[PDB]
RNA sequence: GCUCAACGGAUAAAAGGUACUCCGGGGAUAACAGGCUGAUACCGCCCAAGAGUUCAUAUCGACGGCGGUGUUUGGCACCUCGAUGUCGGCUCAUCACAUCCUGGGGCUGAAGUAGGUCCCAAGGGUAUGGCUGUUCGCCAUUUAAAGUGGUACGCGAGCUGGGUUUAGAACGUCGUGAGACAGUUCGGUCCCUAUCUGCCGUGGGCGCUGGAGAACUGAGGGGGGCUGCUCCUAGUACGAGAGGACCGGAGUGGACGCAUCACUGGUGUUCGGGUUGUCAUGCCAAUGGCACUGCCCGGUAGCUAAAUGCGGAAGAGAUAAGUGCUGAAAGCAUCUAAGCACGAAACUUGCCCCGAGAUGAGUUCUCCCUGACCCUUUAAGGGUCCUGAAGGAACGUUGAAGACGACGACGUUGAUAGGCCGGGUGUGUAAGCGCAGCGAUGCGUUGAGCUAACCGGUACUAAUGAACCGUGAGGCUUAACCU
RNA sequence: AAUUCCUUGUCGGGUAAGUUCCGACCUGCACGAAUGGCGUAAUGAUGGCCAGGCUGUCUCCACCCGAGACUCAGUGAAAU
RNA sequence: ACACAGGUGGUCAGGUAGAGAAUACCAAGGCGCUUGAGAGAACUCGGGUGAAGGAACUAGGCAAAAUGGUGCCGUAACUUC
RNA sequence: GCUCGCCGGAAGACCAAGGGUUCCUGUCCAACGUUAAUCGGGGCAGGGUGAGUCGACCCCUAAGGCGAGGCCGAAAGGCG
RNA sequence: AGGACCGAACCGACUAAUGUUGAAAAAUUAGCGGAUGACUUGUGGCUGGGGGUGAAAGGCCAAUCAAACCGGGAGAUAGCU
């Protein structure tokens, strides 16, 4: 973008963090969701563990 | 690179050089001496000598072959009823060469070529 | 005499009909390829029901080639195409289990003894 | 493709040291009619080597 | 009475675009490249908490510290604005080592194979493609390896012009607009006959101390130096197995370089044939000219690669990192201080080529010259007559030598070139005549005719008797012999 | 996308490998309805990509024919 | 500016092959283009041919190479027919 | 003078436009012709262009120009 | 019948090469587009510079165009070289 290499290097850098925060933030949500999912049940009265 | 190879191109395209090597050995044989350059000179004798090698043995054949080689019916006429049996004894060489000096207009060395026993 | 992106014809029914070299292996920098030598092959053009599909890459040995090879007495012998035979990528056998047209005896070797017994006939 | 500084003229004198012409080193007198010419070529008169060659 | 606030106030009164541009200047001043410096970039080093099951230092290394290079982006404006052409690509390179591979070695968290890291080493080698104008990058498949850099991020008076970077046009955006965009997309003139240095070749003159023809020595200079795979040792050493050597030997390849045409081929407009249109030789028949050699099919010699021979070495000397023996300083230890041994594609040779202008001009063998006199400034002096050697040059016929000079063969006591004779090769059964057929055409004579550069011969032609240049015994001083 | 900076967005086709192309998706920096929106047979010395034939464009250059370049004779410049 | 590979309107229109004023060779007619001669190096221009491979070249099949006439059989998507 | 090659819907033949003696004969090579030159479209001298019917002039008009008087405009002048 | 198709004269100039002190102050060779039309061409005329003309490029207006050329103000001015 910028005609500096410093300016271009540290929006690199910024844009490089935001992305690995990201990956790590999607993949924690992905294994929460997993989780989430395989512990609730399907919502129907079959899927019980408690009457 | 030239190695083993033989004839001059003397500056000009193959077709003129036939065309002007037929020319020039119906003029020899017509004038029994001419004044030519020298390389053209001695390039004249290799299509000049076997023409007359080949009228020393009158034939029908032969004197087509000459007729191809000349397109020239008086030339071929007098090759095979005059120089045939004049030099029918002769193992080749029926020519020789004259250095004559240079050309007053492009200074190119000229020659004489005539047959050997013209007089 | 193979290079890259010289088109062949295939001496086996392993299934493929038309192979392209995209590679002369056996060294850095080599150019051509006679009889006898591995090149790295792509499939162009197979039949319907084949052993192998179009698009794998694969192995190849070259088995004829138009410019032919020569011999220690002088003698050369030309074929009519450029002609090779399918190998595993790995053990670098041959898949079919017939050959076509003939082959030379460039080949007679303990790595392509399958190839010279199956040619219907040996020049 | 050109020149920065004038060429002297010392510097042309140089250069042409090899242009000059070379005079022939010896005629040949014909062994018949006496008259100088230029080696293997016919003499003025037209002779060569003592028979007359060409008529005039 | 003036936020004349741009406050010593140009007027009471004034904003933009120029890539359609234009002039006078500045490297006083920016972009490229060079210069200084090194924040930034890259590569090292100092301390060692920690990761490594235990253990800092096998490999990494936090918090901190000290440098090297000029190497990215910069800082400055010292060079150039009376022009220093710029990204990438092609061709051609050359240097550095902070070494990508091959070579030598220490440690290893090194059983072996295969690795990690560091030290020494620049001799050689160090991909082809898909995508984009790309450098860079990702990907496919090889390779022993696909190095990092310098050279105006080498190279446009060598090539390109896709991107960028003029004038045309459009899209998104900004502006009322002219227009503008490190936003994009279509199209868009790359000049120079080389004077000097440099470099690759090749000559002329003179020198080397009388002149000449050969053959050398070698001070010095250049070229070349890469490596795979398979087999034997040996499925041995090692390992529980899977797997799998060091050292040493043999064969066959890839790339590069030199040579060659004997083989496989290309060219072969100078050889032969097939055939279309037309014109000419009175006409038939047969030829010849033109149509890219009219279009083709073959192909001699020569030149050539794709074709086939050869090469990189082995060996020796001295070494780098490294391994040592003996041995004190320092009763021990210690590769070193005295002394001795080993050690790599690096150095010097060994292989090939140039090479005494090597002015330090060298060495060896052989050939040629053994006359009379004058003059004045009396000396390495000048002049006349006689003499012209050995050898060279010039001229001619020429060459698988060659731009031209040069180099090589031959010049009548001659095969140097052309022609001629015979053979070989190439083309493919010529012309004329006869027979069969109404005819196109076929068959016989006939594997005929023609045949360049090839091979073996042959003075038939051209290579003249001469003439020209070069001389006529070769300076001085010492030393050793000779009489 | 003649329009998307991030961007070679992601997926699919083609290729062994496709920053271009084609077909979708919508997170449209910053499309859009006569400074016209979206298609469109035919047409174009229009821009991009792929395939068959063909090839010295290339791997990798080699030979041959002419016109210059070179030598000889005659005339005889120029930029700087 | 030249005895300049440029520019210039109208008229005539032969033979053979060809659809043809294209194209090739000729007639009537007119020219060989005002420096030549050698040699047959690198390199430059305009061409011919090429083993094996067929775009691997390159920004891009740029340029070369290739197709090419007449009669007949047959001819797809899409379409404003 | 004899061969060879090139154009031949032109590189042949006749005009208009344009040029203005370059046309033909004798003579000369100092300067012009990219070389030599006895040759020339070069120098010098002489000769050569014949019309009731070809073309121009003449009669007639198109686009357009000039324009008696006239209208308009500081003057020059514009339109008709 | 057609701003229809293939293709010469004629008009134009898309690509490459050569030439860039050229044969030429933009052309030559091999290809290329139109070729009964919004075509092309000869002769004469008309539109004049802040004006003309433009199937529109600020193109062209005598090898000169974001305001022609010639004469004059004129030895413009130039804190610049």
């Amino acid at each position: 973008d910028e005609r500096s290499q410093h300016k271009n290097k540290a929006k690199a850098l910024s844009v490089l963090g935001a992305r690995i925060h990201a990956a790590e933030m999607a993949k924690r949500q992905q294994a929460e969701a997993s989780t989430r999912r395989n512990l609730l049940g399907s919502g129907d009265r079959s899927d019980r563990n408690r009457t | 690179m030239r190695h083993r190879k033989s004839g001059r191109q003397l500056n000009r395209n193959s077709s003129h050089r036939q065309a002007m090597f037929r020319n020039m050995a119906g003029s020899l044989v017509r004038h029994e001496i001419i004044k030519t350059t020298l390389p053209k000179a001695k390039e004249l004798r290799r299509v000049v000598e076997p023409l007359i090698t080949l009228a020393k043995t009158d034939s029908v054949a032969n004197r087509r072959l000459a007729f191809a080689r000349t397109r020239d019916n008086e030339i071929v006429a007098k090759l095979f009823n005059e120089l045939g049996p004049r030099f029918a004894s002769r193992a080749g060489g029926y020519t020789r060469i004259l250095k004559c000096g240079f050309r007053a207009g492009d200074n190119a060395p000229m020659a004489y070529i005539e047959l050997v026993d013209r007089s | 005499m193979i290079q890259e992106q010289t088109m062949l014809n295939v001496a086996d029914n392993s299934g493929a009909r038309r192979v392209m070299c995209i590679k002369v292996l056996g060294g850095s920098h080599r150019r051509y390829a006679g009889v006898g030598d591995i090149i790295k092959i792509t499939i162009k053009e197979a039949i319907p029901r084949g052993k192998v599909k179009k698009g794998d890459v694969l192995k190849a040995v070259v088995v004829r080639t138009k410019k032919g090879v020569r011999r220690p007495d002088g003698s050369v012998i030309r074929f009519d195409g450029n002609a090779c035979v399918l190998l595993n990528n790995n053990s670098e056998q041959p898949i079919g289990t017939r050959i076509f047209g003939p082959v030379t005896r460039e080949l007679r070797s303990e790595k392509f003894m399958k190839i010279i017994s199956l040619a219907p006939e040996v020049l | 493709a050109v020149q920065q500084n004038k060429p002297t003229r010392s510097k042309r004198g140089m250069r042409r040291s090899h242009d000059a012409l070379t005079a022939v080193t010896s005629l040949s007198v014909d062994k018949t009619s006496g008259e100088k010419h230029l080696r293997h070529h016919i003499t003025a008169d037209g002779y060569y080597r003592g028979r007359k060659v060409i008529a005039k």
